[PDB]
Parts: C-alpha cells; structure tokens; sequence
C-alpha cells in the first residue's frame, strides 16, 4: 500500500481527480510518479539507451550506467526520463521513474479534411536541445512516422501517426536529440490557433473545491 | 644483441620523466605488437625487475634494483669485463662485494651499489662515479692503491689483491722501516 505525502496524491488516492486533464488544466507540478501510475494504467515504457560510464569517485575508478528511458501512452502522453546510476537495473528503474514525473500531453491533429480520428499533428513545431534542432511538419494520412528510429519509438510511444521530421545539428548525441524531439511535442500545446480564439472562463482548482479534505491532519 | 639492445632502450626510457607507464615502455621500444612488449614486462615483473604501480586512472611501472644490473652486464659485456657471477666476501654499508670472474678466467671484485624509483639507482650511480674518480686520483698521484677495471653506471668491477689484515700479522723484521713507512 502506496501512502501520499502530496496533498495532490492524496487527491489522487482519494478518487478525486479522474484523468490527468485536470492536471494538465492547472499547469500542476507532479512529484508522484504513483499519481501518473494511477492515472496512466496503459502506460508502456520503453528503454532507448543503457551505457556504462567510468566515474572518478574520491581515488575510485568505478562503473555506473546511463539509462535513457522513454515512457509513453498510446494516446498522446509522453514522458522523458535519463538517470545514472550504480547499476544497470536501478538506472532502468529510476529512468523509468523520471520519466514518469516528466510527462506531457500532446496535440495531434489532422492534415487537409476532419475525418475520423486526428492522425497528424495540428501545426508545424520546433524544438531545440544542445544543437539538435528537430522540426515537426504534418502529414497525409498513412505516410508513417518518417524520423531516426529513437526519434520515430519516441513518437510511436505518442500516438503520432503521421509526421515529416527534419533535424539539424550534431544528431549524433542521441539525448539532446531526444529531449529536442521531447520540446517539439511539448510545444504543440503552444501554438495559438485561430479554433481556440474562443474565449473560456477560468475553471476553480481541485485545491479548493476539495479544500477541507486532503489536508494535512 | 637485440634483446639487450631494447633493455637499453628502456634503460634509456628512464631518462625522460618520473615513474614510467606502460605505453611509454610500449614505444620507447618501438617493437612489433604487443607480443615483445607485454611479455619482456612480464618476464621482468615475474623476475622482479619491474613492479607495477597503479595510481588512480594511471598504470605506471617500478624499477627496483634487479633488473639493472644486466645492462651494465651488458654495458661491462661492451668494455670486455666479467662473465660468471658471485662469490660473497663481504657484506658493506653502501656496497656489496662479490668475487666474480672474466671470460678471460681472472677473478675480480664486484662492488655493487645500493644507496625507490630513480634515487637508489641514481644515488648509487653517484658514490661509484665520487669512488671511482677518488680511485683515479690516487693511481694518478701514484698512491698504492687497487687497480680499477670499471664503474659500471653503480657497479664498480675492479681486481683481486693477495693481502691479509694486520690484526692477523704478528711482526716483520724491519720493523723500524715500516713504522718509518707509515
């Protein structure tokens, strides 16, 4: 049994708070990754890359290992996490973790008609990470993810069918270009579209509505 | 020859910094693979003419005082000296004495010198080099006195004399000339 120590995980445990929409509703900041297990129950992650690094630890010559770690819904929810540590499975876990805690929502949209389900994204996006600039672009329906194969599982763990991907910088470095994949899907709940000109009254927080339970005692 | 001639190499891969790697002994060399290298280091190691010493991110390699006096045997193989080694006669402070023999059959005296890294070696280079530069001002002021063969960089390979000491000699006959002479 999972005890909160958050006042948002005790929200959570209480049967409160139904999806993570809320969460993502109120710009919240998550530190319970049993939060996004209790609300993410089809989440599957996937390992990208685990290497060992030689460490200089105080006159020790030592072996820890960086874990890169992709978690991600098959709807639009992705998460990115990278951890080093003493060994291979703790880093694979907490990794997994990190990702856990870092995961954002993502607007796919569609390309040309309003058929159906979105397959593509909504617009074009960009994101940047050391020199690895990758933009996405929209794309007719069953064209594939056309991307590198790290960049193309991270979006397959989005529920992006369709997208073009161009890349510019060292694209070696496969973490700066992971993270810079992660900012371009990120950023698609970022551009202003004519279709949300519409102007919305601010919704109350669960913080208050559900103010007198939830509290500390 | 060859052998001996990269043990000089490596002797001369000493003179260039503090307490020598591997990969410097790799190519000081300049041999074939990593055959000659790694197994000549062994040998020496296993000879204990070499010893390893491991500080953090640095493999690095410990003479001591075996695997020297071979290239001076081969440095006393170029200046026409001894042969077959050992016979102790004497035991000294900064030396040890062994009684040794040439190709040619002649006994001599073998004082070695062990006075680490590089000041044992080098400090012991120094009292045959101050030993054996005294020796020579002695035989050049014409003072009776042994005759030096060498100064094998430490080791100083020198003759044999028939003498006894004077605790063991009860009297001469002309003793007046000799307490005149001393």
């Amino acid at each position: 049994g999972w005890v909160p120590v958050t006042k948002l995980g005790r929200l959570v445990k209480a049967g409160k708070i139904t999806t993570i929409e809320e969460i993502f509703l109120h710009s919240l900041p998550v530190k319970e990754f049993q939060i996004i297990d209790t609300l993410l129950p089809g989440l599957q992650d996937e390992v990208m890359n685990i290497k060992p690094v030689q460490k200089q630890t105080r006159a020790g010559q030592r072996t820890r290992f960086k874990a890169v770690v992709v978690v991600g819904d098959s709807n639009g929810h992705v998460g990115l996490g990278i951890k080093t540590a003493k060994e291979v499975a703790g880093a694979i876990r907490a990794g997994i973790i990190i990702a856990k805690l870092s995961v954002i929502p993502i607007r796919r949209g569609y390309w040309g008609t309003n058929l159906g389900q979105p397959h593509s994204l909504a617009t074009k996006t960009t994101g940047k990470c050391g020199s690895v600039t990758v933009r996405l672009i929209p794309a007719p329906r069953g064209s594939g993810i056309v991307a590198s194969p790290a960049v193309k599982k991270l979006l397959q763990l989005a529920g992006v069918e369709d997208v073009y991907t161009q890349s510019n910088g060292k694209t070696r470095t496969l973490e700066n270009t992971l993270k810079a994949a992660f900012v371009a899907i990120g950023n698609t709940y970022g551009f202003l579209t004519p279709n949300l000109w519409a102007e919305q009254p601010l919704p109350v927080s669960p913080l208050d509505i559900y103010s007198d339970e939830a509290s500390a005692q | 020859t060859d052998d001996f001639r990269v043990l000089q190499a490596v002797e001369q891969g000493s003179r260039s910094h503090e307490v020598v790697p591997t990969p410097l002994i790799h190519q000081i060399s300049g041999m074939r693979s990593q055959s000659g290298t790694n197994r000549a280091i062994s040998d020496l190691a296993k000879l204990s003419l070499i010893s390893k010493m491991r500080n953090v991110k640095y493999d690095g390699y410990r003479l001591t005082y075996n695997g020297i006096d071979y290239l001076a045997l081969k440095t006393m193989l170029n200046r026409d000296t001894v042969y077959s080694v050992g016979n102790t006669i004497g035991v000294g402070k900064e030396s040890d004495i062994y009684k040794v023999s040439d190709k040619n059959g002649n006994p001599r005296v073998m004082k070695i010198h062990r006075l680490q890294g590089a000041n044992w070696m080098h400090l012991s280079r120094l009292a045959a080099n101050k030993e054996y530069q005294f020796m020579s001002m002695l035989y050049s002021k014409g003072f009776k006195v042994p005759e030096p063969f060498d100064n094998s960089r430490h080791i100083v390979v020198m003759e044999l004399i028939e003498g006894y000491p004077m605790r063991r000699l009860r009297k001469h006959k002309n003793i007046p000339k000799l307490y005149s002479d001393l």
